[PDB]
């Protein structure tokens, strides 16, 4: 089961993130505003005001 | 057994959900994440990459 | 044979034992300990203002109760008869806005 | 005697599992980390926060 795990963190680098998400969220509120805008900026939504 | 609990600790890392009503942003943590895995769901979908 | 089954199941254990340690220092890095810290601090401090908010109503309860069954029927009437009053209120606004 | 060689394998495989049990104590310790602070513990704290708003209602 733990050989399993490891693996499954060591392939994926956006579950890896995500596992750091709520560090970023208490310690970097800037960093988690980048790290989650950069994901989002790269996908061209065109927001109206 | 209490290996197995360990790992399972180590794998779901629940100290996440234990402060819901903190604000950062604007936004609660879990807002974050949800905020997260609709950017990835959106990367994986245009990115034809398939999971 | 006795010995042999002895050494077998030593080593298994210390196997075991191994892998839980390694698997503990992956989990604790300073960065996730610092944060965990201050997680830790935040709902302490909830659970101590919680408990002082909780001993403080426990006690005016406290002084009602005393006044006895009685009261409480009495409470009670007034409570239905207050709600009552409440929905006829309601009856009569939702009633004129109609006439069209 | 087939077991006999088995037991001298277990016993040097024994003694290289309490050389990484050192090692991995030694790391955890400089890292801070306490009991409290473990997910277990840290979760264990979370319920009892949300029993004592439930009470206080």
């Amino acid at each position: 089961d733990l050989q399993l795990k490891r693996k499954m963190l060591e392939s994926n680098k956006l579950q890896q993130i995500e596992k750091q998400l709520y560090v970023y969220f208490f310690q970097n509120e800037e960093q988690l505003k980048s790290i989650v805008g950069k994901l989002e900026a790269q996908t061209g939504g065109g927001s109206s005001a | 057994k209490e290996v197995q609990a360990t790992v399972m600790d180590w794998w779901e890392q629940p100290v996440q959900l234990c402060l819901p009503s903190e604000e950062r942003g604007g936004l609660t943590l879990r807002q974050w994440r949800e905020r997260w895995t609709v950017a990835v769901t959106a990367l994986q979908r245009a990115t034809g990459s398939r999971s | 044979n006795a010995e042999y089954l002895e050494a077998k199941s030593n080593a298994l254990f210390l196997k075991l034992r191994m892998e839980e340690l390694q698997v503990l220092t992956d989990c604790y890095t300073p960065e996730k300990v610092l944060v965990h810290r201050q997680i830790r601090d935040t709902l302490e401090a909830g659970v101590k203002k919680e408990k002082q908010e909780l001993s403080t109503s426990r006690q005016i309860l406290s002084s009602y109760e005393f006044l006895g069954p009685e009261f409480e029927g009495l409470v009670q009437e007034y409570t239905r008869l207050k709600d009552k009053i409440k929905d006829n209120r309601w009856m009569l606004q939702e009633l004129s806005k109609s006439l069209p | 005697e087939i077991r006999s060689q088995n037991m001298k394998k277990l016993k040097d495989k024994s003694e290289e599992y309490k050389y990484k049990i050192h090692a991995a104590k030694d790391q955890l310790s400089s890292a801070g980390m306490e009991e409290p602070l473990t997910h277990r513990s840290l979760v264990s704290l979370s319920e009892t926060l949300t029993e004592l708003k439930a009470q206080s209602m």
